[PDB]
RNA sequence: GGGGUAGAAUUCCAGGUGUAGCGGUGAAAUGCGUAGAGAUCUGGAGGAAUACCGGUGGCGAAGGCGGCCCCCUGGACGAAGACUGACGCUCAGGUGCGAAAGCGUGGGGAGCAAACAGGAUUAGAUACCCUGGUAGUCCACGCCGUAAACGAUGUCGACUUGGAGGUUGUGCCGGCGUGGCUUCCGGAGCUAACGCGUUAAGUCGACCGCCUGGGGAGUACGGCCGCAAGGUUAAAACUCAA
RNA sequence: GGUAUG
């Protein structure tokens, strides 16, 4: 329904990111879901500390999808303790253009 | 250093303050009772009780009507207070009976 | 609210056209669908008082449309209340 | 002692008092001095001047640590905000950083009732 | 107005991080509200500071 | 407010900066109004009064010109 | 409506540093602190509330509603059409919603705080002020049904000069229109006056509610409702000449 | 700091 999943990763487990991406984006396409964007910004400085950490690894997934898969992605992000913080927004349309 | 507890041990016995209740010659019964309940409360806490009776104008010319009131209070507070002073005369326009706890 | 598809189904089924959105049958049908759907909502969300006021306006608006049709044309009325499964 | 050299001057400037604690950069306390400890009593504590004196007595309690640079962390609405800082400069310590660190509660907790005075 | 467009958002916050009034920046009311939501999403992702 | 003292600038100048920094951020004004509870009716009352006064300026700073 | 989540702050807990005060007031004292407080730093626990944005801004029938995110969901407005064909307006009784306090059962409990305890002030001070502090404030479910629940202004429709704004659509070429909501001023008119004034308190029409001197009294009695607190309906004698 | 009472 045009989501926009950002998620930040514990910068140690930046190793795990390209694998974790696939595992999620596979479950999207598993139920008909587009991936209109995927922009790994990579390691960045947090503007404030989050559970000790002063940097973290950001990823941006603009995703058309059903609702059930987005719910499953939230449970994954919750338990996957490498993921420090996630935000699933909604968007009106799909966004393919590049973001800073 | 340990003056803190010495100061407390001093203060844990209270200084007797003097509470003032003021009557008039024509103080009515219910209002008298309120003032008496005040005095009872004061004396049971161990405070002295400067009971005053203020005359006004020509009420001066009927001193004994005032004196009656002070006598009444003494009698009512008999098994509780002791008269440290009773007024002989009207000093100014007042008559000050100091009571004190037994 | 009903989806554009769910609407356009009901309009086709009860209309005399796909232009025929105005018909009392369509209007009552549309209202009956959305009324029925919301029975789910208010079983879960029993304290959603503000939403329930919207529901009662649908119930009320339906009752009025049915009473209009009952006196305008009783044949159309009897069919409609069986098709939609309405008591009165 | 360990010649701290660079330390931190936390000025708790309340409406009634002015605490002045000098700490190291890790926020371990070296020496402290309140306006209420500086002779002033009652609402003479709550003066700019009593803050000035409190700073000076704190300065002279961290003589042994031989501090030279200070970070000033003022906290609160008190009269002894600027007065404390001016004193620390004149006391010889060079001021690298002055920061307001007054708490604002981003809403939080219900304050006490207004005084009907 | 984009929560990710930190360069644009930085024009509408103060040094301390607080959102600037539209009376100051002369922004239109519709955009001030979009801008406010943007700034608040940024802050959650730690792309802008809440404070300091 | 993070007035770090710059190179070759006097203390008194840096303290004026710290004041203007705090006076604009409005830290002391904030602490004052959070000292005691103001119930919402009182908050709204003051907000309306401020608005009427601000309005009464605009129809008297002009309305005269 | 539901669920999640974030940062700030307060309290507490555990440490580190540190040492004699802190706190409070008009002034004090109660209190806290050498069993090491307050201050400062680190970490943890927990509850409640969302700074700035924020606006005579917005939304809602009213009560009311303010971090962010999702889920479920109601209403409003505009643009062109297309469709139904008076299907409308109002509404006694009825039904529901309804701030806060309060009540029941069970959770929770940071902060705040009726009661209460103490310290003061005082002629007294059952207060205001200070230190504390329980119910409560929060959650769930159930009750209660009242507020200056106010625009002190019932709902719907039509008509009747203007000015300055705000907010939210939209058409056309920053300008020129055209809708919705809204703040302020003012014309005619209205009004006892104050004022209201196209969002009317103007000019009219439909329907409903309500008033008939003050006090007695929103009380008594009765009924209905309520676990209770009470609520609702609602008099009279009498007395006054306002 | 409470301006009890001509
Ligand atoms: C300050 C006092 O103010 C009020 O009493 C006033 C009285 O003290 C005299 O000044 C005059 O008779 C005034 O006309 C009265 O209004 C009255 N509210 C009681 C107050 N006093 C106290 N609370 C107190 O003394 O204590
Ligand atoms: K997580
Ligand atoms: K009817
Ligand atoms: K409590
Ligand atoms: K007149
Ligand atoms: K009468
Ligand atoms: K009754
Ligand atoms: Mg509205
Ligand atoms: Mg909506
Ligand atoms: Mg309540
Ligand atoms: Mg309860
Ligand atoms: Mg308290
Ligand atoms: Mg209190
Ligand atoms: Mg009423
Ligand atoms: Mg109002
Ligand atoms: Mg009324
Ligand atoms: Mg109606
Ligand atoms: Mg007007
Ligand atoms: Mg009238
Ligand atoms: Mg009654």
């Amino acid at each position: 329904r045009h989501y926009e999943i950002v998620f930040m990763v514990h910068p140690d487990q930046s190793e795990q990111v390209p694998g974790m991406i696939e595992r999620y984006t596979a479950a999207i396409t598993g139920a008909e879901g587009k991936i209109h964007r995927l922009e790994d910004w990579g390691r960045r400085q947090l503007a404030y500390p989050i559970n000790k950490l002063h940097k973290a690894h950001y990823v941006l997934m603009n995703v058309e999808a059903p609702q059930e898969v987005i719910d499953e992605l939230e449970t994954t992000f919750r338990f996957n303790d490498a993921v420090i913080r996630s935000m699933v927004m909604r968007t009106k349309h799909a966004v393919t253009e590049a973001s800073p | 250093e340990k003056s803190k507890s010495s100061k407390e041990q001093k203060k844990k016995q209270k200084v007797i303050q003097v509470k003032e209740i003021k009557f008039r010659p024509g103080t009515d019964e219910g209002d008298y009772q309120v003032k008496l309940r005040s005095l009872i409360r004061f004396l049971e806490e161990g405070d002295k009780a400067k009971i005053t009776l203020r005359f006004r104008g020509r009420e001066m010319a009927h001193q004994q009507i005032g004196m009656e009131v002070l006598n009444r209070v003494k009698d009512d507070l008999q098994e509780l207070a002791v008269v440290e002073s009773f007024p002989t005369k009207i000093e100014g326009r007042q008559m000050i009976m100091v009571l004190a706890p037994k | 609210s009903l989806s554009t598809e769910a609407t356009a189904k009901i309009v086709s089924e009860f209309g005399r056209d796909a232009n025929d959105t105005g018909s009392t049958e369509v209007q009552v049908a549309l209202l009956t669908a959305q009324i029925n759907h919301l029975q789910g909502h208010f079983a879960e969300h029993k304290k959603d008082h503000h939403s329930r006021r919207g529901l009662l306006r649908m119930v009320s608006q339906r009752r009025k449309l049915l009473d209009y049709l009952k006196r305008k044309d009783v044949a159309r009325y009897t069919q409609l209340i069986e098709r939609l499964g309405l008591r009165r | 002692r360990k010649q701290v050299s660079d330390g931190v001057a936390h000025i708790h400037a309340s409406f009634n008092n002015t605490i002045v604690t000098i700490t190291d950069r890790q926020g371990n306390a070296l020496g402290w001095a309140t306006a209420g400890g500086s002779g002033f009593r009652g609402s003479r504590k709550s003066t700019p001047f009593a803050a000035q004196v409190a700073a000076e007595r704190c300065a002279d309690a961290v003589k042994e640590y031989g501090i030279k640079n200070l970070e000033v962390m003022v906290k609160g609405p008190g009269p002894g905000r600027e007065s404390t800082i001016r004193a620390l400069n004149a006391a010889g310590f060079r001021i690298t950083n002055i920061t307001d660190v007054t708490p604002i509660p981003h809403x939080g907790c219900r304050p006490p009732k207004k005084r009907r005075v | 107005i984009d929560y990710k467009d930190i360069a644009t958002l930085k024009n509408y916050i103060t040094e301390s991080g607080k959102i600037v009034p539209s009376r100051i920046t002369g922004t239109r009311a519709k955009y001030q509200r979009q801008l406010a939501r943007a700034i608040k999403r940024a802050r959650y992702l730690s792309l802008l500071p809440y404070t300091d | 407010p993070v007035i770090k003292v710059r190179e070759n600038e006097p203390f008194d100048v840096a303290l004026r900066r710290f004041k203007r920094s705090c006076e604009k951020a409005g830290v002391l004004a904030e602490v004052r109004r959070r000292e005691f509870y103001e119930k919402p009716t009182t908050e709204r009352k003051r907000a309306k009064a401020s608005a009427v006064k601000r309005h009464a300026k605009k129809l008297a700073r002009e309305n005269a010109r």
